[PDB]
C-alpha cells in the first residue's frame, strides 16, 4: 500500500520525512528516541518534554 | 480561565506563573531549564520579574515550587509596544539559576515550524493559567485548564473590531462560557500528540472573556519557532 508522510503521518508518532522507495523515516523531538518498531517515540532522558509523569490518581 | 477545571498536581508541568509589581499577573511556559516563553506585553526590559515553576495552588506551599529571578528579557525583534501592544506578542525570559527538571517542572516540546503549524491544524488545544475565572472576576488560586477548539478565520475576524493577523489565531466556543481571560496572557496553548504536548500558541488577548460571540486571541508559535530555538539553545 501507499506509505507517505501525508497519509496518517507515515504512521510516525511524532515526525515523518519521505525517503526512498515508497518509505518514510520517522523521528522524534529532543529527549526522545525512535523505538525499535521504527514509528514510536520513547523517552531518552529522565524528564522528556511535554510528558505528564506525576500520577493523575 | 473561565469555564475550566482545576489542574491536578503535575498535569501541566511546563506552566509557569510570573510575579512582578503584582503577583501572578501573566503565565509562561518552560522552554528549558534556563528559559521561559511568554507574551511580550507581559514584560518590559528593566522591570523585575520572578518566575515560579512547579506551582499549583498559589496560596499553599506544596513542596514542588521553584522560584527564579529573570536576568534577561528578549521581546521578539518585531515587537513594538508603541505601535501595537499585541502584534508579535512573544518574549523570552532567561533565568538566573537553572530550574531542576522533575515531574512537576518539565519543558514543553517545541516542534519545527512545519509541524507546529500541522499540530495547530489538528484543531484542539489546551490552555492553562491563574487568570480570571469570570470576566472582571477573581483570579484563580488553583491552576485552571481548558480544551479549546480552533475557530475558523472568518468567524474570528467578524467577532472583534480589532485586527487579527495571520500570525494570530482564535479559539473558543460559539456559545462562549469557556475561554482564556485576563491574567492568563503569556501562558501556553498546547496540542497533545500521542501523549506528548507541543506548544502551538501563546495566550495573548481578548475583550469580554467568555462572552458569547467573542473568542480568545492567541499568538501562532509556528512563526517564531526558529527564533525561540536560536535564542534558548544551551549547547
Ligand atoms: C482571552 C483574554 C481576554 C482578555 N480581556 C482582557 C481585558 C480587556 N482587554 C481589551 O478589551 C483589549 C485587549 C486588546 C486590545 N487590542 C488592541 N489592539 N489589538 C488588540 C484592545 C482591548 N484581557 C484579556 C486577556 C485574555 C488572554
Ligand atoms: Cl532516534
Ligand atoms: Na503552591
Amino acid at each position: 500500500m501507499d506509505v507517505t508522510c501525508n497519509i496518517k503521518n507515515g504512521r510516525c508518532e511524532q515526525f515523518c520525512k519521505n525517503s526512498a522507495d515508497n518509505k518514510v523515516v520517522c523521528s522524534c523531538t529532543e529527549g526522545y528516541r525512535l523505538a525499535e518498531n521504527q514509528k514510536s517515540c520513547e523517552p531518552a532522558v529522565p524528564f522528556p518534554c511535554g510528558r505528564v509523569s506525576v500520577s493523575q490518581t | 480561565v473561565v469555564g475550566g477545571e482545576d489542574a491536578k498536581p503535575g498535569q501541566f508541568p511546563w506552566q509557569v506563573v510570573l510575579n512582578g509589581k503584582v503577583d501572578a499577573f501573566c503565565g509562561g511556559s518552560i522552554v528549558n531549564e534556563k528559559w521561559i516563553v511568554t507574551a511580550a506585553h507581559c514584560v518590559e526590559t528593566g522591570v523585575k520579574i520572578t518566575v515560579v515553576a512547579g506551582e499549583h495552588n498559589i496560596e499553599e506551599t506544596e513542596h514542588t515550587e521553584q522560584k527564579r529571578n529573570v536576568i534577561r528579557i528578549i521581546p521578539h525583534h518585531n515587537y513594538n509596544a508603541a505601535i501595537n501592544k499585541y502584534n508579535h506578542d512573544i518574549a523570552l525570559l532567561e533565568l538566573d539559576e537553572p530550574l531542576v527538571l522533575n515531574s512537576y517542572v518539565t519543558p514543553i516540546c517545541i516542534a519545527d515550524k512545519e509541524y507546529t503549524n500541522i499540530f495547530l491544524k489538528f484543531g484542539s488545544g489546551y490552555v492553562s493559567g491563574w487568570g480570571r475565572v469570570f470576566h472582571k472576576g477573581a483570579s484563580a488560586l488553583v491552576l485552571q485548564y481548558l480544551r479549546v477548539p480552533l475557530v475558523d478565520r472568518a468567524t474570528c475576524l467578524r467577532s472583534t473590531k480589532f485586527t487579527i493577523y495571520n500570525n494570530m489565531f482564535c479559539a473558543g466556543f460559539h456559545e462562549g462560557g469557556r475561554d482564556s481571560c485576563q491574567g492568563d496572557s503569556g501562558g501556553p496553548h498546547v496540542t497533545e500528540v500521542e501523549g506528548t504536548s507541543f506548544l502551538t500558541g501563546i495566550i495573548s488577548w481578548g475583550e469580554e472573556c467568555a462572552m458569547k460571540g467573542k473568542y480568545g486571541i492567541y499568538t501562532k508559535v509556528s512563526r517564531y519557532v526558529n527564533w525561540i530555538k536560536e535564542k534558548t539553545k544551551l549547547t
